[PDB]
């Protein structure tokens, strides 16, 4: 938002939202790695259900 | 004991199903704030469709320093209005979070 | 409005800022077409993901539809064995 006229406000909203952009991206880092791990359980259990049957 | 716990499945299947709509009501209200983009916001910071009018009504103020304050007025407004719209989006997301 | 861009700005021919008035709306409309296409970016990437869902689903069906092939290939083979006992009775009760 800031630097259109507000060079001072660049650090303001970047301090406010750039944290929350970074935090949501870290949630985006964490959950994609979990879904990739949760998909890997489904892949083995699908191969498991074939193996048992 | 089997009938004890399936009678506890029924609140948890409903309470999950209650929060499914209450999640999506936040999502529908986040879509209003979603609706303008990065550069729609940057399109608003230029006072164009009034920026010629920003220099039409301020033709004798070229000797005045305060013409730039008239320029600086509405940009100082609209920088704040987009903050609060996103600041609504902060409290809107943290509920959903 | 470009004739009107020079109709309303006739005394500004001495002014350099007439070109800024010219430069104003073009700097607007270059951004408005970006965001319309930037909507189209997020709109396509949903569909790009949404097509890949169906790509898995068609793959997961025929892999599973290959499974009912083997079951039906087995079950028809087993019902063939079940008919053997029916004709084993007609063989033997005659031969008894």
């Amino acid at each position: 938002s800031g630097m259109v006229g507000g060079i001072i406000s660049w650090a303001i909203t970047g301090g406010i939202f750039g944290d929350k952009a970074e935090k949501a991206r870290k949630q985006k880092n964490k959950l994609i790695d979990e879904v990739k791990d949760l998909q890997s359980q489904v892949k083995d259990k699908s191969a498991l259900q074939t193996s048992v049957q | 004991q089997k009938t004890e716990l399936q009678s506890d499945i029924d609140p948890k299947t409903e309470k999950r199903n209650k929060l499914d709509a209450d999640r999506e009501k936040i999502i529908e209200s986040q879509d209003v704030i979603r609706q303008n983009n990065i550069a729609d916001m940057f399109k608003d910071f230029i006072p164009s469709a009034k920026d010629i009018d920003g220099l039409d009504f301020t033709q004798p103020k070229k000797e005045a320093i305060k013409q730039a304050i008239k320029q600086g007025a509405e940009i100082a407004r609209k920088i704040l209005g987009k903050v609060s719209e996103g600041l609504k989006y902060i409290d809107l997301a943290d509920a959903r979070m | 409005k470009d004739i009107d861009g020079l109709d309303f700005t006739q005394p500004k021919k001495e002014a350099i800022k007439q070109a800024i008035k010219q430069g104003a709306e073009i700097a607007r409309k270059i951004l408005g077409k970006v965001s319309e296409g930037l909507k189209y970016i997020d709109l396509a990437d949903a569909r790009m993901k949404l097509s890949d869902q169906i790509d898995q689903l068609i793959t997961e069906t025929d892999e599973l539809k290959a499974k009912i092939r083997e079951v039906e290939l087995r079950l028809s083979g087993l019902k063939d064995v079940m008919q053997i006992d029916t004709e084993r009775t007609t063989l033997l009760t005659e031969a008894v």
